């Protein structure tokens, strides 16, 4: 089919964003601790998150 | 002094979230399109008749001038 491949890995590629705002790192995160997590939100991230979903 | 601040959804939550899946219906019958098919091969049926005979008579008009000159 080979088209929805770039359609859906655009939102792929937003996802990515959120992952590196979160942690720093795009897709090798390791943010979830065995305690919790790593880190707050940052303090826009959940409107960013809204907009996308 | 000041109060926490951290990032907390805003007072009365998020606007609703769509997730349903929406695949509209266009909307034409298939006996509509059976009968704009019939329809326009008729008249394409039509116009090739009209056609074809005019060009027949030509043919002829020129076979004509082709035994006119023969001798």
């Amino acid at each position: 089919a080979m088209t929805p491949f770039f359609w859906m890995f655009e939102e792929r590629e937003k996802m990515f964003e959120f992952y590196e705002r979160v942690s720093g790192a795009r897709m090798h995160a390791a943010y979830i601790r065995p305690g919790g997590v790593h880190q707050d939100l940052p303090l826009g991230l959940l409107d960013d998150i809204y907009e996308f979903s | 002094a000041s109060k926490v601040k951290q990032d907390m959804p805003p007072p009365g939550g998020y606007g609703p979230i769509d997730y349903k899946r929406n695949l509209p219906r266009r909307g034409l019958s298939g006996y509509s399109m059976f009968a704009v098919g019939i329809g326009t091969l008729l008249f394409g049926y039509w116009s090739m008749m009209k056609w074809n005979r005019e060009r027949r008579r030509l043919q002829i008009e020129d076979f004509e001038a082709r035994i006119a000159l023969m001798p």
